């Protein structure tokens, strides 16, 4: 077979956009930089079949009140359970092993989720936490092109997550 | 004429590399956080005076790299210890028992120990559910708290707990 070489080149529109967001950082939802990523990455990535739960989850993600906890085997459990279970995903509504549980407020009940949902959600969340690090003065040792390519990486992970391409450990 | 005190406690920081010991230290003493901090070279210490049930407590907080080292100068004279793991990396928590072993072989056996409990700010990446670390700590007699040196949560509370407790058990004897 012939050889294909993986290459990487900065799109100048996204790059100038990001550099002009970097020059004056904000978490404001209407800033072009975030708006685009909301439309192309975040919204499709948090789109699930039960969607009041999905929108609650999105709000939880941008409010940083969302928490993801691993749930281990347990023969007995107090039940007030919709919230799904180890049997079934509370987000997509289907029967799969759920090795994770989700909480919106903390200040909320748990919802079991498939590893896939966990992957999408954690993709989005990682993006948000990095962007929040940038918005504050926390990132001082990373060059601008480095920062840019980290944003590209996160958008990569979210893009793959969108289409059903995810990782499970 | 401050930096004048009543009692002086030496607390050491222990745990795997990358759990946030040095940032816990800087957050408590200098209220600084370092997102990009590298691994610690040699040993370091900083001081901060706080006030405890009316009696002056000045804390001399010790810090060193997580991963042979001349291990017994660091522990020597330590009246308190902060055993630190990363909430988002279970392996750091699994090595807690071994940090404990090395905590009382090469150090004092009535040293005050608190389980931490760090990077609580990473909620979506949580590896160690609170119940399991609290089970382990309660069962091992250790006090337990969850901190984020990044967003400052429970840092003051943690240090003040271990300090109040060391103070209290230096009030007894
Ligand atoms: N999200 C988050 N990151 C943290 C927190 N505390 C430390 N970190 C990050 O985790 C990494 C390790 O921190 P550091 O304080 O150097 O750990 P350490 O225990 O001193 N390591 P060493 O044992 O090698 O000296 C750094 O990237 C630091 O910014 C925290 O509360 N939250
Ligand atoms: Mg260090």
């Amino acid at each position: 077979q012939p050889i294909v070489k993986d290459c990487k080149e900065a799109d100048l529109s996204l790059y100038n956009e990001f550099r002009l967001w970097k020059d004056e950082p904000t978490m404001d939802r209407t800033c072009p930089f975030l708006d685009k990523i909301y439309q192309e990455d975040i919204f499709p990535c948090l789109t699930f079949s039960k969607s009041e739960l999905a929108s609650a989850v999105l709000e939880a993600v941008e409010n940083n009140t969302l928490s993801i906890e691993p749930v281990g085997l347990q023969p007995i459990r107090f039940v007030k359970a919709e919230c799904g279970g180890p049997k079934k995903c509370a987000l997509t509504g289907q029967s799969k092993s759920c090795k994770h549980r989700i909480k919106l407020g903390d200040s909320s009940n748990y919802y079991y989720i498939s590893p896939f949902c966990r992957y999408r959600i954690t993709s989005v969340c990682n993006f948000f936490t990095y962007i929040r690090y940038i918005q504050q003065g926390l990132v001082k040792q990373q060059d601008v092109d480095q920062m840019f390519w980290e944003v590209m990486q996160l958008r990569k992970e979210m893009s793959l997550a969108k289409l059903g391409y995810f990782k499970e450990e | 004429a401050s930096d004048e005190y009543d009692y002086l406690f030496k607390v050491v920081l222990i745990g795997d590399s990358g759990v946030g010991k040095s940032n816990l230290l800087s957050r408590f003493t200098r209220n600084e956080f370092n997102l990009e901090s590298k691994s610690t070279i040699g040993v370091e210490f900083a001081t901060r005076s706080i006030q405890v049930d009316g009696k002056t407590i000045k804390a001399q907080i010790w810090d060193t790299a997580g991963l042979r080292a001349i291990t017994s100068a660091y522990y020597r004279g330590a009246v308190g210890a902060l055993l630190v793991y990363d909430i988002a990396k279970h392996l750091t928590y699994e090595n807690v028992e071994r940090w404990l072993k090395e905590l009382r072989d090469h150090a004092d056996s009535n040293i005050v120990i608190m389980l931490v409990g760090n990077k609580s700010d990473l909620r979506h990446l949580r590896a160690v559910p609170t119940d399991e670390a609290r089970a382990f700590a309660e069962k091992n007699g250790l006090s337990f708290i969850e901190t984020s040196a990044l967003d400052s949560t429970n840092v003051e509370a943690a240090f003040q707990t271990i300090l109040t407790e060391i103070y209290r058990i230096v009030s007894q004897k």
